[PDB]
């Protein structure tokens, strides 16, 4: 069976639904464009200040621990109020815990337009391949 | 690419 992560909405984040996100393989996060757009099975949002490459989240299994890499986003990646790494830099792979609070982004105002666009700002819950959550 | 960027 695979890894396992559960994206959920913080009251602070720009919305989103609930995200059901299947580790066999590395996934990407970013931002929605009509080559990826977002579901329920995939970590794709619709949030104007994701990068489209902005991180990637996976499970390693000689580590047991699951990660977390900024992947020279614009706008910044967090866990727990952390940030993984400056403007346009990757991370190093981050560990992550059922619990952990990620934000993608930062909130942005649009000045001609005078809109603020919110960022992500998620709970993830993890489990491991035999179901125990980590 | 096309990022809202603060």
């Amino acid at each position: 069976p695979s890894a396992l992560a559960i994206f959920t909405c913080r009251p602070n984040s720009h919305p989103f639904q609930e995200r059901h996100v299947y580790l066999d393989e590395p996934i990407k996060i970013g931002r929605s464009v009509a080559r990826c757009r977002p579901a329920q099975n995939n970590a794709t949002f619709d949030c104007k200040v994701l990068s489209r490459n902005h991180a990637l989240v996976w499970f390693d299994h000689k580590t047991g621990k699951f990660y977390l890499q900024d992947t020279k986003s614009s706008n910044g990646t967090f866990i727990n109020s952390q940030r993984l790494s400056r403007g346009s830099e990757e991370s190093p792979p981050c560990e992550i815990l059922s619990g952990d609070i990620i934000q993608f982004g930062v909130d942005v105002t649009e000045n001609t337009r005078k809109v603020t666009h919110g960022c992500i700002v998620s709970t993830i819950k993890l489990f491991l391949p035999d179901g125990m959550e980590a | 690419d096309g990022t809202m960027k603060r």
